[PDB]
Formats: C-alpha cells, sequence, structure tokens
C-alpha cells in the first residue's frame, strides 16, 4: 500500500 | 453554492461525484464520472466543474490519467476536453484568469517537474515552465494572480520547500519554506494567506495546519485538525476552510472538517457518505 494515499501499490 | 467532490479511492478508484452543503448539511448524489479516477484534482472556471488527471487503479490496471472532463451543474452531464501532454497522478492545479494549470504528478516512475495550461474557449493545453522541482502530491493555490507549488514527494524526499509561478514572466522563484515537510497536504487559500493542512511527513500523517503570510514571506502554525490526514480534499466555502476524507495510515476518512478563521476552530462538519482518499474538491 501507497503509506501516503493507502493505494494498492 | 456546494462543496463538490469527484472520485477518490476506496478498494479502487470511484467515480463519484457528491455535492455537500454548509447550510443544511445534506449529501447528494450526482452523476458518475465516466471513468473512475483518484489522485486526481478539481477546479471550477466559469460555473463548470473540472477533474483533472489521477489514475484508475482497479482489479485489472493502474492506468495513470492524462484526461480532463467537465461537469455542467445545469445539465448533470460529464463532456470530455482535450487531454493533457501527459499523465498526471496525484496532480496539483490551480485556476488563475479563466485558464487551468496542471502541476506535477506521476506517470509510472516519472516524477513530472512540468507544468501546463488549459483554456476553456479554445480547449487546449500548452506547456509552460516546469517548476524548480519534481513534485507529486503537490498542492498548489492561487493568491493575488499567482500560483504556488507547495510540498509534495520528488520520488525519494518528501519537500516542505515552496515555489510560486509568475504568470506574466513565466519563471518559478523558491520561497520560504514550510516549517513542516508535506506530501498530499490539503492546500488552499483563505483570505490573503495560503494554507497548508495535513499531509504526510515520511513517517506520520499530520494533523497540524500551517499558513503563509504573503507580505512576510512567513510560515505560522494555526490550530490543527482533529484527525491526522494525507490525500485529503480541500476548498473554501464562505470563508471556512473544509477538509474532505482522505487516508490516516490505516483507515480511509470520512471525516469532514471545518476551520473557523475568527475562531482558529476546527469542528467536525459532515461525513462523506463512505470514506474515501485522493479527491478532486471544488465549489459551484
Amino acid at each position: 500500500l501507497d503509506e501516503e494515499t493507502g493505494e494498492f501499490l | 453554492r456546494l462543496i463538490y467532490t469527484a472520485g477518490g479511492y476506496f478498494r479502487q478508484s470511484l467515480s463519484y461525484l457528491e455535492a455537500y452543503n454548509p447550510s443544511d448539511g445534506t449529501w447528494l448524489r450526482l452523476a458518475d464520472l465516466q471513468v473512475p479516477r483518484s489522485g486526481l484534482a478539481g477546479c471550477v472556471v466559469g460555473g463548470l466543474l473540472y477533474a483533472v488527471g489521477g489514475r484508475n487503479n482497479s482489479p485489472d490496471g493502474n492506468t495513470d490519467s492524462s484526461a480532463l472532463d467537465c461537469y455542467n451543474p445545469m445539465t448533470n452531464q460529464w463532456s470530455p476536453c482535450a487531454p493533457m501532454s501527459v499523465p498526471r497522478n496525484r496532480i496539483g492545479v490551480g485556476v488563475i484568469d479563466g485558464h487551468i494549470y496542471a502541476v506535477g504528478g506521476s506517470h509510472g516512475c516519472i516524477h513530472h517537474n512540468s507544468v501546463e495550461r488549459y483554456e476553456p474557449e479554445r480547449d487546449e493545453w500548452h506547456l509552460v515552465a516546469p517548476m524548480l522541482t519534481r513534485r507529486i502530491g503537490v498542492g498548489v493555490a492561487v493568491l493575488n494572480r499567482l500560483l504556488y507549488a507547495v510540498g509534495g514527494f520528488d520520488g525519494t524526499n518528501r519537500l516542505n520547500s515552496a515555489e510560486c509561478y509568475y504568470p506574466e514572466r513565466n519563471e518559478w522563484r523558491m520561497i520560504t519554506a514550510m516549517n513542516t515537510i508535506r506530501s498530499g497536504a490539503g492546500v488552499c487559500v483563505l483570505h490573503n494567506c495560503i494554507y497548508a493542512a495535513g499531509g504526510y511527513d515520511g513517517q506520520d500523517q499530520l494533523n497540524s495546519v500551517e499558513r503563509y503570510d504573503v507580505a512576510t514571506a512567513t510560515w505560522t502554525f494555526v490550530a490543527p485538525m482533529k484527525h491526522r490526514r494525507s490525500a485529503l480534499g480541500i476548498t473554501v466555502h464562505q470563508g471556512r476552510i473544509y477538509v474532505l476524507g482522505g487516508y490516516d495510515g490505516h483507515t480511509f476518512l470520512d471525516s469532514v472538517e471545518c476551520y473557523d478563521p475568527d475562531t482558529d476552530t476546527w469542528s467536525e462538519v459532515t461525513r462523506m457518505t463512505s470514506g474515501r482518499s485522493g479527491v478532486g474538491v471544488a465549489v459551484t
């Protein structure tokens, strides 16, 4: 997960 | 006038268009975006709402977006516009003299310093001068016909730096850096200050909020938000700042807080219908 947006990488 | 929120992310990029209202506290569901998108930015020119950039992060892809799409509240229709020169996920946008500026963002591994400018009357983009710094998750605001690019992420370092664009002159100038490193903050202008709310500093999501006084070239802290958040939406309505959703390191927020400058206080105003990060927000 993107630490900043939460989106799946 | 209402607070429009477009797109965002929860488990996947979203198509939601929803409109909020100070006065009665009502949430309204409107026409879905034609292509889901998160990490976009929103702005209003004329009385038309624009969705710029982002990406469609879905179970079958993760496509960065160069798209520009336009919503007419009179018609409840989304209309596609000419696309940007490059895809821009985690873009920042500001509006000067009816022109839309697209700032930074990413395409795959590429972290853009490029900037381009859209004219609704002619429906077309052009490249202007690039920033001094590659920035994704950049906050953008316009104060006295000057455009500010604030914080963000260059690929390795999250940034507390800010730089200012002079449209008369097509030059970027660094300004005094923020006290706090902030990527994915909410950045807006309230009165004669540039506000930077929340964001992520490389270790923690932030609830702190600071504002830049152009006259003194100084950043000063104001009252912090209740809830730490990055990748939040932000806008000014009726001389008050609203922040919408975001991500706090674990949870996708539906919290909406409102900053009153006269009292220097944040109050939880409402909740979005569902929690999400990376929305585009604008008022019309």
